[PDB]
């Protein structure tokens, strides 16, 4: 696609989330860089409203799949970059097993020469002493398969996967993700064959940062077609 | 520190004379960002052979790991830069190194359809 040309080098990223979980209102701002030729993302996020009322790991999927690497044999299947620069809307429902759910709407597009992910998130029905509002999640992340299929009739994609969140007692909290992406522009997009993304994420801290924050390194590569 | 940041950005950009001057002026060859990425990671990833050699000759850690446990060799397997793989191995890179999710450079090569690189790596066991 013509959109993939915008990603051949290092692209600056801004992420801006406004959230409300069980009435707890919060905001997150992130900035960093994406290097899609290598499937590489590097971001730092800050809670601009004080302490984050939910665990940082629960927000990772919400907080730019256009920076996935599509290997040479898969380039025709990269919807995300084909939608650029006008971008796409990314919606999800995330069901935390035996707890509440997040619903999210994001616009991902170029604003000037920066890729910007702007999100609204609403969470409901969380248990006050459950793993999310009780902060029982380990500060860590697993490696996932993100399954993608075309919705040719609606000129976009449908996506589904479960995130595994390690709990401090050795259990695992599942978060079942239902996702749709829809182009913002009228231009043609690439509608993929079924495939998946293989994801890797690591979470850290900046020893110089005093605000509630998360350092995130990711590497993502598309797969499932030979 | 300031020199470290500049060294990272020169390595990513393939600015070989900038790398050489920064190191002559005392930049730490093993400087890393908050993501654990070093100059050698960046040069190996992008395939900048002369920069990789300069860094290694000045003592770049061939076994450095980012936050995900990727070594420069892991990153060189994404595009499959053979001359860089060769140099890294000649400087003692561990061909079997696993990232924090257990992946090797062989595994990365296969994911990317780098079939020839995968064959090379396999023969080194
Ligand atoms: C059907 C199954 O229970 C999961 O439900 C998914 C669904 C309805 O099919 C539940 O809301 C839709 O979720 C995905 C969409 C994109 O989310 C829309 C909005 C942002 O919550
Ligand atoms: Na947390």
């Amino acid at each position: 696609s013509k959109g993939e040309e915008l990603f051949t080098g290092v692209v600056p990223i801004l992420v801006e989330l406004d959230g409300d979980v069980n009435g707890h209102k919060f905001s997150v701002s992130g900035e960093g860089e994406g290097d899609a030729t290598y499937g590489k993302l590097t971001l730092k996020f800050i809670c601009t409203t004080g302490k984050l009322p939910v665990p940082w790991p629960t927000l990772v999927t919400t907080l730019v799949q256009c920076f996935s690497r599509y290997p040479d044999h898969m380039k025709q299947h990269d919807f995300f970059k084909s939608a650029m620069p006008e971008g796409y809307v990314q919606e999800r429902t995330i069901f935390f097993k035996d707890d509440g759910n997040y619903k999210t709407r994001a616009e991902v597009k170029f604003e000037g020469d920066t890729l910007v992910n702007r999100i609204e998130l609403k969470g409901i029905d969380f248990k006050e002493d459950g793993n999310i509002l009780g902060h029982k999640l380990e500060y860590n992340y697993n490696s996932h398969n993100v399954y993608i299929m075309a919705d040719k009739q609606k000129n976009g994609i449908k996506v589904n996967f479960k995130i595994r969140h390690n709990i401090e007692d050795g259990s695992v909290q599942l978060a079942d993700h239902y996702q749709q992406n829809t182009p913002i522009g009228d231009g043609p997009v690439l509608l993929p064959d079924n495939h998946y993304l293989s994801t890797q994420s690591a979470l850290s801290k900046d020893p110089n940062e005093k605000r509630d924050h998360m350092v995130l390194l990711e590497f993502v590569t598309a797969a499932g077609i030979t | 520190s300031d020199l470290g940041k500049k060294l990272l950005e020169a390595a990513r950009a393939g600015q070989d004379d900038e790398v050489r001057i920064l190191m002559a002026n005392g930049a730490d060859v093993n400087a890393d960002d908050m993501f654990g990425i070093t100059p050698l990671h960046l040069a190996a990833m992008v395939g900048h052979l002369e920069i990789v050699e300069v860094l290694l000759k000045h003592g770049a850690d061939v076994n450095a790991t980012d936050l995900l446990g990727h070594t420069p060799l892991h990153l060189a397997a994404i595009i499959g830069h053979l001359e860089i793989v060769e140099v890294l191995l000649k400087h003692g890179a561990d061909v079997n190194a696993q990232d924090k999710f257990g992946k090797t450079a062989f595994d990365i090569s296969i994911d990317n359809g780098n079939e020839d690189l995968a064959e090379i790596l396999q023969k080194l066991n």
